[PDB]
């Protein structure tokens, strides 16, 4: 495992794109710990329990907890966009709709490696694009 | 008499550490073979644990892994040590509590390796081996498989939903083949075992420390699950034949146990090693 | 890598800069673990993740580890000082700015066989010049 | 009769130390070639180890090799040892395990050095060869890529570059081409093999020195991946058919193994020799 | 006739041994010009090689080279061979694997010596070379220069001293001058030259005595990078027709390996020769 300045790229946009990096280059500290709870929850109970927990808006927290989900997604399909066609023949490479549950997304589609892959390459990127950025 | 194939099993959980700096979720990774990237234990870290077992005999540890590193004269060890390959990793289950994990790629790699180095026993294990692969290959026809040799052991869940259990019946698994792979045994595609084997799916351990009974740190450790099963070489050299008997002694009894890998005072890698039984 | 005496020049004043030796000549024992760590991040995780790492400021570490990274800016503009100018010439003399972040002018600036070359034997220089001082 | 090729097929990870300070990250660096600067096996190297393999001949190794360094005549060596130079490398593949990696520029060197020197199936191999990379030139059209020759490899990726290999359906590979280049045989740019095959994507493996459970030193070993494929030249002087004959059986039989390297007590390059099979 | 130019273009790494004192690291150097400090052969050590290649032939070498050491006739030797100068050398690159590197005032000497010679048939050689280096000094303007020849090579990396070589779209290069200088041709300045070809630059190689396992003794050997190109003047003195006829026939045969140089049993300094041709 190898994150590419790409994939860093990719999760700085879409950060910012679902409105947790601010105008002044910060982001609330709880991010954080949403970050790595999510990768830990990813690797401990699976990718359904942990999008499903983290696609929650009805959920008392002190901030916006489904924007990482958002994030993910914005990753994802911008991974995807730049897929080849050699890939694409092996790869799923469709770009996955912006209304679209990403659990809902991975569940119809099964729960093929490669959704798994790519979540926790964009998993990674959030954790050290957040890293990138201070935290007030 | 040269060279000869150990098993070694794992009474609990084994921890060999790479040096390597993950910064996702598990912080602590395990060492994984530089070709197939499945785990393994470096021969250095191997021939370490042995040596540490054996240091209370002196004339032993001299004779057949060398000099110690302060010394005024170096002698180069006798006994070659070969890197410890996974063989089988046990899969939690859904009928039974844990089948035993191998591969038609494992088993392939296992059947070259005995081809290349000429094991002591390894012409029966070879033979039945080969048959086995070519029954399983007809069998599949390329498509994925996981095959069992219980007729009770028919759809278990493989660790995945996906990965469910068919049992061919006319592959024939025979008793010295399941005491090396292991009782409960699936053969998978290479596929589903790289799915089952990957840094996503090998079990992890989470660790805090605590300062007063508050928690000052947090990490996640891979490690290899417990009763795995991994194949290492050991070469004669030129050494002697009593030195080499006790040694074999030693490491082949029952009441050995070997400490290999990391986090040794809390129970980390604690390993049986068996000698490869007559087919 | 042979011991390049100017990167070691550089790194000294570098050091003494970034406020990393005190005034009499000792340093916090932790930075040598810091540098030496260094080097096998960026090797075995890739740059960007290594600089990410060693920049951020929100750490649970026992000193400033974001000295090291500043340190190493200073020793890579150092080289891009008395770079040979012509037009033949593949690297770009062309200084960091400090406002921008390291993390940052390796992301925006994509050329990084260049950048990558220079932060490892700024890192060798970093290592070999820390040994002049006490390790307090 | 005088020039053969040899194949190395490595059993193990090989180690040729270089005896130079990297004062980096890797302080144990690999041999390298001079002008290619792909990882090498310098033919003093394989000299010593093919005599220290023969040493309990002492006839053959004075015949062949010469006389030893410490004796009160000297004579010279009759066989020419040339350096072994990388032929095919294995890179981390999801489809299978792992492919075998060879470059259109290794593949022109191979047929610069058997036009050369001669090899004793040269024009056989020469031609196939050339008509393989004209077509793989022909399809390429000047860009990047990555051609695999089985259609059950299409789509097999490269893990360290991600790209995906493509299937040329245009272009056959004669068995004898896949013996000598290897099973699951990739071809593909220079770019993608110098990426393959630079310090940074080489396996590194950490290793440490414990006194009483302290950790006494730390460094990085950078080795060959197992499994890897090298090619040289071996001229032979006037030198006796009866030796001559005896080495060649002794050096390509499949029960002999050498060790090339170091790290010799930990199995580090351990190797088979094989001949140049005719085409 | 009287003076013909020959090339060396040497198939493995070159070691001449200059068997001088040393002030440094490496225990073994090879021969440099004492002016310009550049890799050269002595004519001692080329008229060893080819004597050494003919020695076969009595009549051819008496004919020749002369009379054997401590033979009592002293017949000296018709045949005049002029010290061997670098012409080419192999330039580590990234879009191919190496580049032929070509200095201007390499080329500059060439012409000089062609002209103090007058070589066979090198009056056209003069006039386009001249023509070249012309072209080539209008389009760098006094300004440090990296060119090729091959618009797939422009934007080519010298790594060791990191200049970029464009591709002069004004300047032609025949097809002889091709076959002369090399193939994938660079043409830069001497002071980058220089840099690529000094004793921190080219192959410095650690050589090991072992035994029983201890290293009895360490030392350093340099080595000139196989591929290059060196060039030497041979006077034909008015010598027997038939025994230069077939000494030049033998030379220029492309079956014909040279070995001059020190390490011959591991390889070292195997090269083939050739005459210059027409243009």
């Amino acid at each position: 495992m190898k994150i590419s300045k790409k994939q860093i790229e990719y999760a700085i946009e879409a950060l910012r794109a679902n409105n947790i990096i601010t105008n002044d280059n910060q982001y609330p500290k709880v991010f954080k710990g949403y970050i790595s709870s999510f990768g830990a929850a990813v690797i401990q109970s699976g990718l359904i329990p942990a999008i499903i927990f983290f696609e929650n808006e009805d959920n008392d927290a002190n901030a916006d907890r489904h924007k990482i989900i958002g994030v993910l997604k914005d990753i994802i399909n911008a991974m995807r966009q730049q897929y080849t066609v050699t890939d694409a023949t092996i790869l799923v490479s469709s770009q996955i709709p912006a209304n679209y549950s990403m659990a809902q997304y991975i569940i119809e589609h099964g729960n093929t490696d490669q959704l798994l892959k790519e979540i926790t390459e964009a998993a990674v990127a959030m954790k050290l694009a957040l890293r990138m950025y201070k935290s007030e | 008499m040269t060279t000869r194939m150990y098993v070694i099993n794992t009474l609990s959980n084994m921890h060999v550490g790479s040096g390597e700096v993950n910064y996702g979720v598990i912080a602590n990774l395990i060492q994984r073979d530089s070709v197939t990237n499945l785990p393994n234990i470096n021969s250095s870290g191997l021939k370490g644990a042995i040596r540490e077992y054996f240091k209370e005999n002196e004339d032993l540890v001299r004779e057949l892994f060398g000099s110690a590193p302060r010394d005024e004269k170096t002698l180069p060890g006798k006994v070659r040590f070969f890197e410890a390959n996974l063989l089988s990793m046990p899969v939690r289950s859904d009928k039974v509590p844990f089948l035993m994990a191998i591969s038609d790629e494992v088993l392939q790699e296992l059947i070259t390796k005995m081809k290349f180095f000429n094991c002591e026993e390894a012409t029966q294990y070879i033979s039945h081996l080969s048959t086995l692969l070519d029954n399983i290959k007809t069998q599949a026809q390329g498509t994925d498989f996981a095959y069992v040799f219980d007729p009770l052991l028919q759809g278990a869940i493989i660790e995945e939903v996906s990965i469910r259990a068919t049992c061919p019946s006319h592959i024939p698994l025979q008793p010295s083949l399941k005491k090396l792979l292991g009782d409960r045994l699936v053969i998978l595609s290479h596929k589903y075992f790289s799915i089952l084997s990957d840094d996503n799916h090998l079990p992890v351990l989470s660790r805090n420390n605590l300062e007063n009974g508050q928690s000052a740190n947090l990490w996640y450790e891979q490690v290899l699950p417990r009763y795995s099963r991994l194949y290492f070489m050991l070469m004669d050299g030129n050494a002697q034949s009593e030195y080499l008997k006790k040694f074999r002694d030693t490491l082949c009894t029952p009441s050995t146990i070997i400490q290999i890998g990391a986090n040794a005072s809390i129970g980390y890698g604690y390993c049986q090693i068996s000698e490869l039984s007559p087919f």
